[PDB]
């Protein structure tokens, strides 16, 4: 019945002026790939940084269960990239969006798939 | 310069061929740091050129390439050399990682403890090892060959690296085996690698390309480790972040290297020479185990 609820705990930290989680691995890549969040290789755009993905997960970060019932976790051992406003905490922006699951990219942030 | 633009230098064929005596390794531009893009890591950096400057050796690239990463973790609980060489490596890569403290890290499989309780059934393609002991920069005590984490490395490559494969082992001024130096003459070629990045530092890449599991050329490590030292000594590089800005052909080419198994009595001399050339790699293709020995203590009462 009870769980820790770690997302909700990083975002409370945020929003009480925290400093956030650092460390997180940034590549070095071209900075003309596809845009698309979460990748195999790094794909950042001119408007992105792309960023290992285990180091940006709350959870392989914080040493806590992956809330799946599987534990897998959807970064690590990949590239997510992160718009460069953003890139001063990758963890709370993975966190706080979510990826469109037709393009790929993220939603407010990429996806273009709600337009006329 | 010209040597700005590389991602770094490697020790030219004629230091190889001196006889030196070992001195104090005292480097002109010690303290001078590059200058790393916005928010880069100096490890990113640092294997960012280490992978560069393998891209132009005749690295074996086989489907379902196996790499084993030592000396992985950081104080800062991540890894990210090993965020680097999967990046560089061809998707789909096996990348296993390991060191004595807990990190997090991309590859498919990390394991933490000292490297000496690691055991793998299977053989590699390459080897990759970071580790180091700071303990070792102590100026004031003799400086000689060092066993510890290069025993086993030497150990692990006579024993689980695949013929054909390749190795990349940092050392620096203090940390350094002659076995291991001994052993680059069983590649088929091999050099001693500093990043531009870090070349206000004695730290090299010792890298053996093209195993061949036999001596191609006898090399006495002590004199050769004084020789890479005379070399750094006389040979100021110029630090430089200058490479890591075209990342247009950084990934590793999937050549589709050919593995074979082969028994001792086949390897002849037109095996040996496509071995030499990177074109070949010997090796079962079976499954990838590895596993870390537990020792078990109860200090209860
Ligand atoms: N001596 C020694 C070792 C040092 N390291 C690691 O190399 C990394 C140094 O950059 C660091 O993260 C460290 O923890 C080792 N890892 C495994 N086995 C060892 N025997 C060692
Ligand atoms: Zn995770
Ligand atoms: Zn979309």
């Amino acid at each position: 019945a009870f769980a820790v609820d770690a997302a909700k705990a990083y975002k409370d930290y945020l929003a009480s002026g925290g400093q956030p989680i650092t460390n997180c691995v940034k590549m070095l890549c071209t900075h003309t790939g596809t845009g698309q969040a979460i990748t195999v290789t790094p794909e950042a755009n001119m408007d992105q940084e792309s960023f290992g993905g285990a180091s940006c997960c709350l959870y392989c970060r914080c040493h806590i269960d992956h809330p799946n019932p599987k534990g897998f976790c959807d970064l690590k051992g990949k590239y997510v990239q992160i718009p460069t406003t953003c890139a001063n905490d990758p963890v709370g922006f993975t966190l706080k969006n979510t990826v469109c699951t037709v393009c790929g990219m993220w939603k407010g942030y990429g996806c273009s798939c709600d337009q006329l | 310069s010209s040597q700005a633009w590389q991602p770094g230098v490697a020790m030219p064929n004629l230091y190889k061929m001196q006889r030196m005596l070992l001195e104090k390794c005292d480097l002109q531009n010690y303290g001078d740091s590059a200058t790393l893009p916005k928010g880069i890591m100096m490890n990113v950096a640092k294997y960012t050129q280490l992978c560069q400057y393998l891209n132009t050796l005749t690295l074996a690239v086989p489907y379902n390439m196996r790499v084993i990463h030592f000396g992985a973790g950081s104080d800062k609980g991540v890894a990210p050399g090993t965020a680097v060489l999967r990046q560089w490596l061809p998707t789909g890569t096996l990348l296993v990682d390991s060191d004595l403290n807990d990190f997090v890290s991309d590859a498919d499989s990390t394991l933490i403890g000292d490297c000496a309780t690691v055991h793998t059934a299977n053989k590699w393609d390459l080897i990759i090892s970071d580790m180091y002991d700071p303990k070792t920069k102590n100026v004031t005590k003799e400086n000689d060959s060092k066993e510890g984490f290069f025993t086993y490395i030497c150990g692990f490559i006579q024993q689980k690296l695949a013929l054909g494969g390749s190795v990349a082992i940092k050392i620096t001024e203090h940390s350094w085996n002659a076995d291991l130096y001994k052993l680059m003459g069983h590649f088929a070629w091999w050099t001693a690698f500093v990043t531009n990045v870090n070349a206000s530092s004695s730290e090299a890449f010792l890298i053996g390309c093209n195993y061949l599991g036999k001596p191609r050329e006898q090399i006495d490590g002590y004199v050769m480790h004084a020789n890479y030292i005379f070399w750094r000594n006389t040979n100021p590089i110029q630090l430089s972040s200058y490479s890591l800005f075209d990342m247009s052909k950084f990934p590793l080419k999937l050549r589709g290297t050919a593995v074979m198994s082969l028994k001792e009595g086949q390897i002849n001399d037109m095996i040996l020479s496509l071995l030499s050339k990177g074109r070949l790699i010997i090796r079962e293709n079976n499954r990838v185990v590895i596993s870390s020995d537990v020792l078990v203590n109860n200090e209860n009462l």
